[PDB]
DNA sequence: CATGTGGGAAA
RNA sequence: UUUAUCACCGUGUCCCCAAUCUGGAUAUUUUGUGUG
């Protein structure tokens, strides 16, 4: 009961969140895999920034905040980083100094701090990239100055994919009694989140949890899942032989399994037998993932 | 001669388009400098239009669909067969070859 | 109370709004979806300019106006942009900065406008595209040779489809100081908009009335819907689950069900059972908006 | 009966685990293979550190502990490393000597640690490297001038690969006095490995479950294997000739193989016939190390 | 088998030309330019329009070849006919 | 090729000069008598050459280097030897990448 | 002749890198002894790290790509192509000259 | 310690 | 120009990071002329 693994899905929608740049007026999208096709990715640190923004939104005191200032990207820090503070997002970071005062403010905490109790991984579009593009025309020219932009107008390009994508994450039960409410707030933020995409006014979609399929175990942060579903989402077949006989034949236990939206499928005869072992009677992901907090955490 | 064919077809295409738009046989331009200026302006307009048209689309089927339709290559009566049979790497390389050939012709 | 998720309303009719340019003299339309078929789209920015024009026709003091001038696509920027601008810049927009003059516009506000309160998304034809086309144009030549156009008389092609399309959008509440007087007009503009197409002399198309299933609760910008109807406009594929629920047991908790043009479908008995907890008493989308705009706001 | 040979591989997942260094702002990865392609590797000492950490996880006394202190990489070294140290020093590790004090530390133990019972080798990506990268971040500054880090906001790069890789290991069974208590901890640890990476804040990657082929023979350290699987992972084609002639034709006998996760392949006919020779029954690799560790050991 | 497409295109174009001294040269040059109108109609096709050594075997075999790589056939009639004029 | 090395140097310097002249309508012919013009001239040259150098050095690969070089760079005008130089280029490109890096980095103004 | 230009390249690299990183020049260094001490020790550190970095990776591609660093100091106007061709071909004596030039500055 | 250049092809 | 000889033993490259802010491909147009 000292480790938690999970993978979550989202609803299909047109894509966004360009990262690369090119003079050719095309905002390229990051890609990784070469199995004969191409996929799209979303880096995890952007989602970490979104989590920090949401913990800003909810009522949790934290010492890091982003400010809009001179064109250099900047974020002020005010008080020195400290383990014993209402701040947990401000807890994760570690930064070195040439001076570093007198032994890190005279032996109060310790500068190089662990990553976090939370660990994540990139997302995969689970749908091959397609060469479709969208074409738009941006006129930038004024007849009365008013500090206009570049003189000549231009025509630009974007690209977009209609897909949905998933990513795994995990955490450990090393230190949880010290931060019960912090973990509760973090889980509440995970249950539903906003942003994580560069383009707000265009191509709006959010990472609403489509399915959660994992639980806690005293197996010392080990797993069996491959962290990948099929196109339709009914991945449980690759784990069907893993879940049907959870009680016997040296198979992974029933306590490790859950159900999100896929459990609401029309067929229910096998739901009766899976309910005889696993606790998966949850249809709404939010209620289930909130209920998981009480079981996983000390309280 | 492989790449020489690409160079010749690009040069012939730009000359044919320039002749369709405006009178051909550049040697009639002769002394009047304004004729050279307008000729060069039309030349560069056509060339950079084609440059943008080929640059924005360089992805497999769409690239060849635009390339074969809007360009007029030579006859290559029987030597064309080898040019057709190795079409995959042919396209993969002639994207760069055609871009270079088009970029080569500016005033 | 602080978030608003809404849906879309359109009628089927022949299509318009070409963007592509084929040298073979065809006005190709944009296709992005790859499920074995093609789908027609309209960029959200077209709708943004349409909304700007709709605000223009009503009394709304703005700084941006379109002018017809030298062949470069020019936009009259009027005086210097203001963030407390009475029509658009506060509502949605940006104040440019190439060098941002001296001392931040002589100590005036903040140049970059991060927030775009109207947050929309691309449209989807939800009807497979067919390669059907029509060449109804035989261009002409001048006979008296007075200020002649292009000498030749050519033949071209055009393609249109019988389709109805939707575009999801949503917004949240930011600051009620100036929010009401602009947002109330914005909702009226959403309920009735025009254009969003170049071609109106031919293929006149408007998408003003149809069913709307808009949805607002303080769930912190969470979306359970899929943002998609069926072929015949029956959203019921979700109305069996998230609408029949009565927030009493083992069901999603909701209290803000809304209807539209679909409430008058053939069956009526289940409308009575949905009336026990829902607010789908609106035949007119206009009447629904007139009430829900006041409900979403403070009063 | 006195030797144990095995090779372990992993599930596919995107893995960066940067190890190299470069001013070019790209965290290079290690490549060793030369067949016209590049393969990523993981050096064995990282796996040794992970094994030490896991021995720390279970109740196991140790003399070596990593401390978090001044920037120089340092280890708290605690007591003299004696060969009769319960978990770490006896199992592996060495006792260095510069002065060797006086009269050989009061004529105690031996400063020549020659045996390292755990024999380990590096891993091979068995997937060609791709020049793809990720444009994942830009460093940003501080605005309040508190604990000010580097002056400017820099840009850099990182590269990732979607890969799964295997490694061999071996050990010789000689001692049975103190090993049986500690060896069982090693086998349990091998089944579960956690870490072996630069930073798990991003691209946390674990390689716990997959097919395994352990082999114990009284052949005095001899292996017919090649220590390599296919791209799909069906290395067992070489044993097809070996299994058929277990009884006759002057070829290895029926008790000549062990199974793993790969047994759950779709086909079943030859698995029924292969059961007559080898112990191809363990579907879960973690269960395999529970039994065959007993047979190899005294009990 | 590209040469087969070249041969059939050239032969069929000459067949239409025959169906209906600088005078001889200009006549052939202008007539071949006229036949190009049929090709622009054919190359306006997308998937479905307008559907020598032997007849029995091709229908048994080439019919299968036509329907699997029809996307390839688009270059044949376009590239080959244009090369003539 | 030493001839192609001279070609690379010439096209690099020509691209730099032409892009500077087109983008910020600035000509070195007005150098004399306007030292402040010399400061903003050197500033613009720094900006453009630094951007180009970082972009070219950012990644190394066959297709990426080749298509970036053929797209974002405009080679000089020569009649026929382009076929020979290109065909020699396509077997081996790393030396060409190093040579174009040398030519582009040589353009930094002194002090 | 190229030995002198290589030495000048290394010297210019060191001085320009130090001046860019920590805004220090020779005259103000001559100002007060503490500034000689600080500037001198930092120069030792930077030249030492450069020498340690360059002492390894002894082959064609690795040495060329590590030469790509230092921003090709003071290459100046390319009046001579022989350096580009013959010296790239030799690729051995250049490493020795660069090592000697870097070691000469301490 | 710094910028430079043209023109065709087929039964 | 003869005769013999393990370069041997140990070692996490590790700690933090958003490609960010705005953008109607718009403008015009008889497949027309005929027939047991």
């Amino acid at each position: 009961n000292l480790n938690l693994f999970a993978t979550i899905l989202t609803y299909p929608a047109p894509a966004s969140n360009y990262r690369g740049e090119s003079e050719e007026n095309r905002s390229v999208i990051q890609k990784i895999l070469k199995d004969g096709q191409k996929y799209a990715i979303i880096s995890p640190e952007s989602m970490r920034n979104a989590l920090r923004e949401m913990l800003i939104e909810l009522g949790q005191p934290n010492n890091r905040t982003r400010l809009h200032s001179e064109d250099q990207l900047a974020v002020e820090f005010k008080e020195y980083p400290n383990p014993d503070k209402f701040a947990d997002d401000f807890l994760f970071g570690y930064m070195v100094a040439q001076t570093n005062d007198a032994k890190e403010m005279k032996k109060l905490n310790r500068p190089a701090k662990r990553d976090s109790i939370f660990r994540c991984n990139m997302a995969v579009a689970v749908n091959p990239y397609k060469y479709d593009t969208v074409f738009y025309q941006s006129p930038l020219n004024a007849g009365d100055s008013a500090w206009k932009n570049s003189t000549s107008s231009a025509l630009l390009h974007r690209e977009v994919t209609h897909t949905a994508f998933q990513y795994p994450f995990a955490l450990a039960g090393k230190d949880c009694a010290a931060k019960p409410e912090w973990v509760k707030a973090l889980l509440q933020a995970i249950a539903e989140l906003n942003g994580v995409a560069g383009g707000h006014a265009r191509a709006y979609y959010e990472f609403a949890p489509r399915s959660v399929v994992a639980r806690l175990t005293p197996k010392l942060v080990a797993g069996y899942q491959t962290y990948g579903f099929d196109a339709e989402g009914n991945w449980l077949e690759l784990s069907r032989l893993t879940a049907t006989d959870s009680d016997n034949l040296d198979l992974p236990a029933n306590e490790f399994w859950l159900g999100g939206e896929l459990v609401r499928k029309m067929d229910q005869e096998q739901k009766a037998q899976l309910e005889a072992m696993g606790a998966h009677l949850y249809a709404n992901p939010e209620k289930l993932f909130a209920d998981l907090a009480d079981s996983f955490l000390g309280v | 001669e492989y790449a020489e064919i690409v160079y010749k077809i690009a040069q012939g295409f730009v000359l044919s388009k320039l002749s369709s738009k405006h009178d051909l046989q550049w040697s009639k331009c002769k002394g009047n400098p304004k004729l050279e200026r307008e000729y060069n302006d039309k030349k560069e307009k056509v060339v950079n239009e084609a440059f943008l048209a080929i640059r924005s689309r360089t992805e497999k089927q769409a690239f060849i669909d635009y390339f074969v339709s809007t360009l007029y290559p030579h006859v290559r009566q029987d030597e064309f067969v080898d040019f057709a049979q190795k079409l995959f790497q042919d396209t993969d390389e002639i994207r760069s070859l055609t871009l270079l050939a088009l970029s080569s012709q500016y005033p």
